[PDB]
């Protein structure tokens, strides 16, 4: 699905109004930036050589 | 800010046996680059590694593809018109959809950087907001 | 309901000469809800028709596939992951991710409506929250 | 007629109160002609039998990946 | 604060929903982006030489500022 | 009073999900605290009488 | 209810020498809802503390600004723009952004009420809505 | 991508009179940056245009402020706890808010171009991600 929903106690939702309409953004935007400053560093590096083929197939040049 | 990562290089990448594995591979770890996969080149990456090592190499593949490292790309209804443009401009070459879309992707995400092996094929095709492609190896 | 869409149906739809072609017609138009198709199906439908048919046959699909009338589905990093599941429990059969993304696809939309040529393929897979898929036509 | 809500941000509102104030209609009538052009109308049906191909390829499909990404 | 009202006829909301739920993207934003791809792009350049000064302050502003208010 | 349905985009509920992983709890809880961390809680009483002055200028002449 | 509030009710809730500082901070401390604080408020508070009193002052000021309690008004176009038609609308009385931003944020957040030592210097004024302001302390 | 502005610039651009009107002119128009004002410059500049001008100008500034060519930046708790650390770090230099302001902004808006005329203060401060800042003209 799309849209989530979560449990937001009163006061935390007035505390999401409260910033949304001091930084003029939506309490929406609020709410993603705030999960994104929490969790941005975390996201997993790649990772390559997962195996070893036996056939040399990534170049046509 | 943004990489552009073609069928290839992911090739290259996933397997350590491959000639070019390194070269990629510093590429990719240590770029601070996000990391940008249309699902056209996950198809075609799928098929390939699928039918030429096997299923759990196949596996292994899309879980990393799926593990959060990656930026998996959109492609909706505005991204193929516009790389259906971009066949028909590039008519001299034979591209279709992944080729344009890639060129489409580099538009949208704004970023010349294009990481393959096709370097010759993919040095023809020229960028949509002008320049040239910087191709990484 | 809304119906999931494989490579060899939109074939079926798009060419007038092929033998299934009024069948799936019948299946496609009379819908009335979304035309589901996946990513990977549209690579793969466009490595088919430029191959088999022509560059200007391929065109002519990617710009109706860009024309608003086809739902053209988000595959993102989670579609992915429960797709490896799928390609997994059928590991035997090596399924793929067109496939595989196509039973994760049912899922979302919330039907088990398959519209495929390879009716063989997909009866022996199982809708993720039980039952049997319905394949058409 | 739903009743939609959304957040435009000043930057957004003031470009569309410009744009209504040069054309001479309401901000309303932006915004839905906006949307109407970015998204459409009521979903076109789809169109097939865009060509007549040579041979049958639809039931040949795994036979005729072969290729695929080169 | 305020959001902005919009009426939406349900096949312009139905498109809505269709190109939100096709792009992995909410509503609001594929609305927000039909304005901005609308009315955007369009905003006026800078308007400068405004006036005539008499005394130059600019480069003074520090020893100029000083009633600041009031 | 929860009917609170804010659309988070792909990439985050993957972050967020992760994130309850790694921390063992609910991920609307994870939520939760991220909000709280950025915006959060019952509004802070003002604080006055910060330092002293040694003369008034608050009035006017 | 709600407060928009000047300069000098902050210079003197701030300073605990300042004659006023015990009835200002009977107004504030006893508010249930926003206090309203305008960034060109902002502006001209950290001069006046920073030259009058000493940058330490000035410190802690701009901390307990920054500390949540706080309602730190967005002033965009809009609001310069109207501030400006309000400012035209008295040039009898020289009163500034500032002055005029109040004007509107008592508006915008739907308030009479104005905490400010300047009693009809600012009582000269008329809401936008209709009415007069209820100047405090 | 990003210039921040200055009051001195801002004086200088929009008065012919002054002595690096044309210097200034030249670096906003033919940007292609966007430009960046904060509130408390717009606070200074107001309270400087209207004392040493006049309200005519005042209104002038305010009006073209307002018109849409600028981008009006908002200073909230975040803004303002930054710019109180800049300040600390700072503090024998007295910089105030309006400087501290716009080396946060400079993060903010990720840039390190700053208009000023008031060259030797700004380059003692440093740019919160390092480097060094630009001061142009
Ligand atoms: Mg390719």
């Amino acid at each position: 699905m799309d849209k989530t929903t979560v449990y937001l106690p009163d006061e935390l939702k007035a505390a999401v109004k409260r910033a949304a309409r001091q930084r003029g953004v939506s309490e929406a935007q609020v709410i993603r930036e705030s999960i994104r400053a929490a969790v941005g560093g975390a996201k997993p590096p790649p990772r390559g050589g997962m195996y070893a083929g036996s056939e040399p197939i990534a170049r046509r040049v | 800010s943004h990489m552009i990562i073609d069928t290839s290089a992911l090739l290259a990448y996933f397997d350590a046996a491959e000639p070019d594995h390194a070269a990629v591979s510093e590429c990719i770890d240590s770029s601070a680059d996000a990391l940008v996969v249309s699902p056209y080149v996950v198809a075609e990456l799928d098929y390939l590694v699928a039918t030429r090592v096997g299923v759990d190499a196949e596996l292994a593949v899309l879980r990393e593809l799926a593990g959060g490292a990656w930026e998996l790309a959109n492609c909706g209804a505005a991204e193929i018109e516009q790389a259906a443009r971009i066949v028909t401009k590039y008519q001299d070459q034979r591209i279709g959809i992944a080729d344009a879309a890639n060129v489409v992707l580099a538009d949208r995400y704004r970023t010349r950087t294009i990481l393959t092996l096709d370097r010759r094929h993919f040095s023809a095709l020229r960028p949509i907001g002008g320049g040239r492609f910087t191709v990484i190896p």
